[PDB]
């Protein structure tokens, strides 16, 4: 098989963990336990070509941003993720992030991930955005900074119910070899 | 509060697996759990401030927990842990409070510190308030067992331990005329 390497950042508590766990087995954490860096290595399946993905899991913490930039090196495929269910997460999208993985992964491939979209039509979610005067993040909406940030590609996916996950993978893979 | 739900767990964590059932080996009593902190040490630089480019592979997550013996409360040790799969935790080095001889706050990264027993340890706590919370805890502990005495500071706010020059000067483990070796030719 073919060794790649999949480097996954975005704001904290987006979902980027969870996103992991449920693709290369399951179980869907409940409780929030935020990553301060993490590898794992999944062998996944794509067209015929067996590849070893190694998955480099950072920080979305402000509080650790500090080893982030040790784990950007060399990346084959770039995932940065938002949350469906917050707004400023996608503002984030193009107001931080970009710049920052432009920065440390000149040249590699990028795929905008829409996390928690399970959370697109709960009731709940939709109300209390109401407050912030705001509402859950639309495909249009996502698709738009995908296309305004480069990305080679815009996924949406709920790692609480599974749906679009595999998919987000299939895609970074066919991405990292390229 | 991500950091408060965090030690809970932890805590929690901690004492169900290495300080709640006496020992599997032999039915000796578990030490009583004080406190711990996460930390990140470097194996390709373990006694400094490693560069700014001493890649990820080289890091190593890990936890120091504080802990008394069974019988004597003044018997404390600290030891050094690795948590696995699973949630538990495997203890494997191990010191004595009293070989505590320095404790050195770093100027340049806000998380990190050394900690000088025998050797000397190079250690960054996962978050800046995490160290201060830690060395905090770590100095007022030595001070409560070892009859007010300290281990020598070295860039800390003296008053971050409700301590001053004077106090200080009078409780370092230096001030006693054979505790310093010379140096040689
Ligand atoms: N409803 C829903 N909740 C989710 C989903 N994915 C994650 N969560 C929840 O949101 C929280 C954050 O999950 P996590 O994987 O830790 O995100 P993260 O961005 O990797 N965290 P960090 O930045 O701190 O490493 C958890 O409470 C988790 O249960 C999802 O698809 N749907
Ligand atoms: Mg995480």
């Amino acid at each position: 098989s073919i060794r790649r390497k999949l480097v996954i950042v975005g704001d904290g508590a987006c979902g980027k963990t969870c996103l992991l766990i449920v693709n290369s087995k399951g179980q869907f954490p409940e409780v929030y336990v935020p990553t301060v860096f993490e590898n794992y290595v999944a062998d996944v399946e794509v067209d015929g070509r067996r590849v070893e993905l190694a998955l480099w899991d950072t920080a979305g913490q402000e509080d650790y941003d500090r080893l982030r930039p040790l784990s950007y090196p060399d990346s084959n495929v770039v995932l940065i993720c938002f949350s469906i269910d917050l707004p400023d997460s996608l503002e984030n999208v193009q107001e931080k992030w970009i710049a920052e993985v432009l920065h440390f992964c000149q040249g590699v491939p990028i795929i905008l991930v829409g996390c928690k979209v399970d959370l697109r039509n709960d009731p709940q979610t939709i109300e209390q955005l109401r407050q912030e005067g705001q509402q859950p993040v639309t495909s249009q909406e996502g698709q738009s900074v995908a296309d305004q940030i480069g990305a080679t590609g815009y996924y949406e996916c709920s790692a609480k119910t599974g749906y679009g996950v595999r998919e987000v993978f299939e895609a970074a893979t066919r991405a990292s070899l390229m | 509060n991500f950091l408060a739900e965090q030690y809970e767990r932890d805590r929690k964590a901690i004492i169900n697996c290495c300080f709640s059932r006496p020992d599997h080996k032999t039915g000796e009593p578990p030490n009583n759990y004080i406190t711990h902190v996460r930390i990140i040490e470097d194996s390709k630089f373990p006694s400094s401030r490693p560069p700014p480019d001493s890649k990820l592979e080289n890091k190593k997550k890990r936890l120091l927990i504080l802990s008394a013996k069974p019988n004597n409360a003044k018997l404390i040790q600290i030891h050094k842990a690795r948590e696995n799969s699973d949630g538990s935790f495997q203890i494997g080095r191990t010191w004595q409070l009293t070989e505590l001889v320095r404790v050195e706050k770093d100027l340049e990264i806000s998380e990190g510190f050394i900690l000088t027993m025998s050797k000397k340890y190079y250690w960054e706590t996962n978050s800046a308030k995490e160290r201060t919370v830690f060395i905090k805890s770590l100095i007022t502990l030595y001070i409560q067992t070892f009859e007010g005495h300290v281990p020598e500071l070295v860039n800390w706010d003296l008053s971050l331990f409700y301590l001053d020059e004077r106090s200080y000067q009078r409780a370092v483990i230096t001030n006693r005329p054979g505790s310093v070796s010379p140096i040689k030719s």
